[PDB]
RNA sequence: GAGAAAAAG
DNA sequence: CACAATTGGGTTTCTTTTTCTCTTGGCGGT
DNA sequence: ACCGCCAAGAGAAAAAGAAACCCAATTGTG
């Protein structure tokens, strides 16, 4: 019951507040009655004898005990390990502790087992240990088992221990890693973080100060008025709880009144000038008062204290000054040499987080008071209400918002305030992540972090993670782990380029928009009404896109201002597949070219003898004018350019300008710097690089495709078989469309003059790309009129051409030289058709051991049978993507390289990339040589076909399933030799 | 003019000087209410009725017409009966179902109601701009309506007297109606007070 | 019946009636034809004016409208309202879905008495897709008008008293060019649910 | 909650 | 009770992140 | 300088678009 839920939550929650008398009361009145008797003992009393038990008090469990008694269900085990704590932290009675302990093996209670089944607070586990030992020292389990270690054959030369094993070390000493570990731990117990705007602070003038003086003292002023109302409201929640249930006096003083007064100030500031709805506000403040409760409980829990400790020992193994003395895995490090304890709290039930978000939002209400209007003279001589709730209408239901008073909006307006509210976890960290020893734990320091992505609910995700077997779970944590440990830092010349570019009007064509000023901001005819009417919608939606562009790009700058000359390490958490994505959402890899630009290595490796050459192909492989010629070729043309290149690192935006016109021109910039630095130079190898060099994928789920099942014609048309000249299926799809479409021409077709020869790679990747995947001719539809919706060139579309000659007319050459692998295409959809006709949802094992489900259900749950069995292949293919991304990862990091991977797109120093290369071919070897084409089956077959449900079922899917497509006359062995792979 | 500017049915004065019955209901697209109060101080009934089979993807007029009988079989009889018209135009894009709601049971209502309109000739049923109802308050900043709960808790517990026959069920159900976000009866209190301030007793 | 009749009622109550008319409105006016059922019919007339769409939306002219249709309304023992299929998903032809859903409302509304007094849900909703089907008159996007066939009838399914016939084709010989006498269609589509009606 | 868009696989 | 073969209506390979507003705009003569 | 106020019609503008496609429902059947 629902009830039972919140009173549940209560007396759980009270115990992570110190008001145990409080609690005694309500669950005395509670037994008191008989109706108020049912729904009291589902497992609220042995939270309450735990309650007892942790203060300083034995003498109430036995009125606890007899209450228990009195209720008539039997003692949980937990019970038990509470009567145990109370013998603990207290002078033993040297009598009848062995009567008890006799009395908890009777009705089948083992005392051997609590230690492992009740899941107590460890420091209470030992001292119920050593009450124990105080009775009898006859029994104490070991806990310390040696380390489990996976056995999988891909990651066993991971985790072997012969070998000569090189482990990368980071720049800077031990103590100023743990002064960065003082600064973000103190960055983090305040949740918020201020942020010095990059907009530019323009015209201080007398109103402007007027403004400011009256804000700052009416925000003084609000200040007080909240103060007061939380003292007001606590005290009568602290009088209903007397005489009442569920009140929610525990659950108000769970934070100090400090941080309550500044998270009702900073939910009011953020406020737009048209107020969301109550629900919304009331989500807001009870999450962001869940997550206060968990950043501020560890504070007087004390684990903040030995939290720091473990990390000073742990710290050594990353520092150049000390020396671990053997080498070791950053998680099994961490795993040994002491071990910290996670409580892992599960959040109290949606009811009481919906109304405490309600009485949260009704105080800053009645409390928040606006003197009179905005003017000067003050001779109404009343305050009003700063928010009033308003009945509107939103956009399909009648849901009641908070709107702010107009004056307040136009003070607010008035004062420019720089200053920027960012979250903790949004921000980057400042010292090093906590490694990823568990699903449980998390890479934050103070606050949770899901191991995989979900949108709402689905716990099955990490259900599956939880019953996984413990060591399977091991190399994707490492992975992770080493996807953490990379150091960053902002370039200095790129951000103020950008910030110049960005104070005046700038160019939007590189990404960085403009201020909306530059933005576009009696009737003869009722046509002349209806054009202006037109152009006023078209003004208005242009200003609101590009003030929609401003805000986001202040939001990242303003981030990448306040992070210069200092070192991060950004942390990374999974998506359902396995592919892995950066927890800070602003500032990352994964975001556009300005904000890759701005990113560097923190550490950097000297060039090496092979050095400058490889950079000058990023550079290239960023330029994007050659991209369908060999490696020779590029650094040919890198040679010739070289005066432009000097010339943009010399002068960026003032000289001649070069690094525009290329697809990521920032980047472009940023390595065009790096090169010309590089060169000026006495030694171009003993020149510390700190850009990251890329390596890129030529058609990776094609290639996928190819190995899972060998072929002789597509795994060579996808650079598997080594060849000196790239071979791309996207460029020969678009010359047999482009051939096609010159036969339409010379027939004359009025289509055929609107494409005109614009069709490229980009113009058709996304949608021959998806040929191989379940395609219907609308998805086909939407993805080739987007891109030319991107060109400027023909103005009036109809796009059914390129999609009627793309999955229809060259469909027949796409048969011709993709053979087999459709046979897998329709052998994957046809197992998930099937199983969705079963009625469940596909469970699929990586290589690596992630266990991959799909989140598609019916509006208990039924399956989804179309967003199943088509984005069934696109949800397994790039499982062994991110497998083969993480043993790239693994290779890569016991050789001693630094490794941040982009998915599908892998990042290292210039000397350190042919190394990576080598890692990544024997990956792939390693990865298809075990055949996932069997095993796949074998397991679709244990899980979906070992129930008899009807013989149809069985039958038809047991003779679907158990076969598969035949392999060619071709050796994966050759990937070694392969040179285009991934470049 | 001005009382054309509240009123939009056109009706003379002379009745209007003793009405003696007045009922005032107020649409909502998930839940409905109405109260009655007369041209003099008295209170007679305060209800709501939810769980409407409504709004559920398809439109149907015989649901339609079985729903407002089911609302009007627990409905007195007045002389003049109060609606509230909503403040949305025809020209928003948005919002146009919950729209056509509202005029489908304005109209659905507006044709009940009155047994006798080919006997007397005359109309019985007249509607309230809610921005003018607002604007005999002090409700309003920047054209918009505020709940006006606090302000109808001050009303109930002068501007308007509760007769005690039915006040402690008034509290219990404000209890629960101030818990919950519930704005449709409080806005029929308030705008059959400004109907019998602003077009009545002048 | 089902996918013809969206409202239900008793299979007898709808074979046996005393006599019906047809309410089926235009964009500018209705339209109403008294069918006895027993293939013999007795009056038609329409509506001379509608003053509600001039101006905005409002209850009044609504009201004043109705009155005067149903105040010059014949008693029938049963009444066929239509149904029309404007998508609410279309943007567009949003005043002539308002214009048809609140005409039908209230049509629903004033001419059903007894509602509250019977129980029984007097007058019912017909598709007039499926009924087109049953006319076979174009392939079912657009329905054409049925004066061809109404004057194929007359001037033999329609069957006007003497009195009446001559009069009657008389008024249709009279008017020919209103353009919004389309309804004449609907006139005979009662008819065709008298195939329902057997 | 829906919309106007934007950038990565 | 137990089916049941044919006939329309929501959806269109997949996965992340981000910003903003929920028609207001225009007219008015004090 | 500031609320006041206000009426937002009925115009053809038909705008994208259709083209499969599959999965569940329904009057008929034993
Ligand atoms: N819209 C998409 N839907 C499904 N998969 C996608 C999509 N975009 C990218 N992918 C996945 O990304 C991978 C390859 O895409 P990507 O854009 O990186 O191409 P690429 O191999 O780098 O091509 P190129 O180097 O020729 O530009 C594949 O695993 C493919 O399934
Ligand atoms: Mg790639």
């Amino acid at each position: 019951s629902g009830q039972q839920q919140r009173l549940l939550a209560f007396f759980k929650c009270c115990l992570l507040t110190d008001q145990l008398p409080l609690a005694h009361h309500l669950l005395v009145v509670h037994h008191g009655q008989r109706q108020k008797r049912k729904l009291l003992t589902l497992d609220m009393y042995n939270a309450v004898m735990l309650g007892w038990a942790r203060q300083g008090a034995f003498k109430e469990l036995v009125y606890v005990l007899f209450m228990v008694k009195d209720a008539g269900l039997t003692p949980d085990l937990l019970s038990y390990a509470a009567a145990l704590q109370c013998m603990g932290r207290q002078d033993q009675d040297a009598g009848t502790i062995e009567r008890c302990l006799e009395q908890m093996s009777q009705e089948g209670l083992k005392l051997q087992a609590l230690f492992t089944a009740v899941l107590l607070s460890e420091e209470d586990r030992a001292t119920v240990l050593k009450a124990v030992h105080k009775v009898k020292p006859t029994f104490s389990l070991p806990p310390q088992l040696p380390p489990p270690v996976n056995t999988s054959k891909l990651l066993r030369d991971v985790y072997a221990k012969d070998g000569r094993v090189s482990y990368p070390k980071l720049h800077l000493p031990l103590k100023t890693l743990q002064c960065l570990f003082e600064k973000q731990l103190h960055m983090e117990l305040a949740s918020r973080v201020c942020v010095v705007s990059v907009e530019k602070p323009t015209l201080p003038s007398k109103e402007v100060k007027h403004a400011r003086k009256t804000l700052k003292t009416l925000r003084d002023q609000w200040e007080k008025a909240l103060c007061r109302a939380l003292r007001e409201t606590k005290n009568r929640l602290e009088r209903e709880v007397y005489e009442g249930r569920f009140s929610l006096y525990p659950f108000l003083c769970l934070l100090d009144e400090r941080e309550v007064v500044r998270m009702l100030l900073q939910v009011l500031q953020a406020l737009p000038a048209q107020g969301e709805s109550f629900t919304t506000l009331a989500r807001e403040l009870s999450a962001r008062t869940f997550s206060r409760h968990v950043v501020q409980r560890q504070r007087v829990s004390g684990q903040v204290q030995a939290l720091q400790n473990h990390y000073r020992k742990y710290l050594c193994l990353l520092a150049s000054d000390a020396e671990v003395p053997e080498p070791c895995l950053p998680r099994q490090y961490w795993e040994e040499l002491g071990a910290p304890e996670a409580l892992r709290e599960q959040p109290w039930p949606l009811p009481v987080q919906m109304e405490l978000g309600k009485l949260l939002a009704e105080m800053l209400v009645q409390a928040t008071q606006m003197p009179c209007s905005l003017d000067k003279p003050h001779r109404s001589s009343r305050l009003v209400p700063v928010l009033y709730h308003v009945y509107s209408f939103r956009n399909v239901q009648q849901i009641g918002i908070l709107k702010p008073h107009p004056a307040y909006v136009q003070l607010l307006e008035k004062a420019a305030e720089p200053t920027l509210t960012f979250e903790a976890v949004d921000v980057p960290m400042l010292c090093p992540p906590l490694p990823w020893t568990s699903p449980h734990s998390g890479a934050f320091l103070l606050s949770p972090t899901k191991l995989m992505r979900t949108v709402e609910g689905a716990t099955q995700h990490q259900e599956l993670l939880e019953t996984c077997p413990p060591t399977a779970l091991h190399g994707a944590l490492d992975a992770l782990t080493q996807l953490g440990n990379c150091a960053w830092r902002v370039n200095g010349r790129v951000l103020d380029l950008v910030l110049q570019l960005f104070q005046a009007k700038g160019c939007p064509q590189l990404g960085v928009p403009a201020p909306p000023s530059e933005a576009p901001q009696h009737s003869a005819a009722p046509a002349r009404k209806a054009e202006l009417r037109r152009e006023l919608a078209h003004c208005q939606k242009v200003a609101r896109e590009m003030h929609s562009l401003r805000a986001e790009a202040l939001y990242r700058l303003s981030l990448a201002q306040h992070l210069r000359d200092r070192v991060f390490w950004l942390p990374h958490n999974m998506d359902f597949r396995g592919r892995t994505y950066p927890c800070p959402p602003h500032f990352n890899h994964l975001g556009s070219d300005v904000a890759r630009a701005l990113l560097e290595f923190a550490q950097g490796r000297p060039l090496g003898p092979h050095g400058l050459d490889w950079l000058k192909i990023h550079l290239v492989n960023l330029t994007g004018l050659k991209k369908r010629e060999p490696l020779r070729k590029r650094l040919a043309f890198a040679e010739e350019v070289m005066d432009d290149i000097l010339d943009s690192a010399d002068q960026p935006l003032t000289g001649r300008k070069w690094w525009m016109g290329a697809e990521e021109p920032w980047q472009t910039l940023a390595c065009c710097m790096e090169v010309a630095n590089a060169v000026r130079a006495s030694d171009p190898a003993a020149y510390v690089s700190h850009l990251p060099v890329h390596q890129d994928g030529s058609c990776n789920g094609l290639q996928h495709y190819a190995a899972l099942g060998r072929d002789s014609v597509g795994a060579a048309s996808v650079n598997l078989e080594p060849s000196d000249v790239p071979q791309d299926v996207y460029s020969g799809v678009a010359a047999q469309v482009e051939v096609f479409r010159r036969q339409d021409a010379q027939r004359g077709m009025r289509v055929a003059q609107v494409l005109e020869g614009f069709i490229t790679r980009k113009v058709v990747k996304q949608t021959v790309m998806t040929v191989v995947y379940g395609v219907t001719r609308y998805g086909g539809r939407l993805q080739i009129e987007k891109r030319l919706r991107e060109l400027s060139d023909f103005p009036q579309e109809f796009v059914w051409e390129a999609s009627h000659y793309l999955v229809r007319q060259v469909f027949k050459s796409l048969q011709e030289m993709f053979s087999g692998t459709r046979a897998i295409q329709h052998w994957l959809t046809e197992s998930a058709r099937l199983i969705s006709h079963m009625g469940s949802v596909v469970e699929w094992v990586t290589p690596l051991g992630v266990p991959v489900i799909q989140p598609y259900r019916l509006d208990s749950r039924k399956p989804n049978t179309r967003k199943q069995k088509n984005g069934f292949p696109p949800n397994f293919i790039h499982s062994l993507d991110s497998s083969h991304m993480m043993l790239t990862a693994l290779h890569c990091y016991r050789k001693g390289l630094t490794f941040v991977s982009v998915h599908d797109c892998y990042w290292t120093h210039a000397a350190d990339v042919s190394v990576m290369n080598q890692v990544c071919r024997e990956q792939f070897v390693r990865l298809h040589s075990e055949p996932i084409l069997q095993d796949l089956s074998r397991f679709l077959v244990k899980r979906f076909c070992s129930e008899p449900q009807k013989i149809l079922e069985a039958s038809q899917l047991k003779e679907t399933l158990q076969a598969v497509p035949k392999p060619g006359a071709f050796d994966l062995e050759q990937v070694k030799r392969s040179t285009y792979f991934f470049s | 003019r001005f009382l054309r500017k509240l009123l939009k049915p056109d009706i003379e004065r002379e009745r209007l000087k003793a009405v003696n019955s007045i009922i005032s209901i107020v649409f909502g697209t998930r839940r409905i209410a109405w109260a009655h109060l007369d041209r003099k101080l008295t209170v007679l009934d305060w209800q709501q009725s939810d769980r409407w089979s409504l709004m559920r993807g398809i439109y149907s007029s015989s649901v339609y017409l079985e729903e407002i009988s089911s609302i009007i079989s627990k409905m007195p009889k007045a002389d003049f009966y109060v609606l509230e018209k909503t403040g949305l135009s025809i020209q928003n894009s948005s919002l146009f179902p919950i729209l056509l709601h509202f005029h489908i049971m304005e109209a659905m209502l507006y044709a009940l109601l009155n047994k006798t309109f080919a006997q007397d000739g005359q109309h019985q049923v007249l509607s309230m701009n809610r921005n003018a109802v607002g604007k005999h308050f002090e409700l309003m900043i920047g054209d918009s309506r505020t709940s006006g709960k606090e302000l109808v808790k001050q009303f109930l517990f002068p501007r308007v007297f509760f007769p005690s026959d039915k006040i402690v069920h008034y509290r219990q159900m404000f209890l629960s109606t101030e818990l919950q976000r519930v704005e449709e009866l409080y806005d029929s209190l308030l705008q059959a007070i400004a109907f019998y301030e602003l077009a009545v007793f002048d």
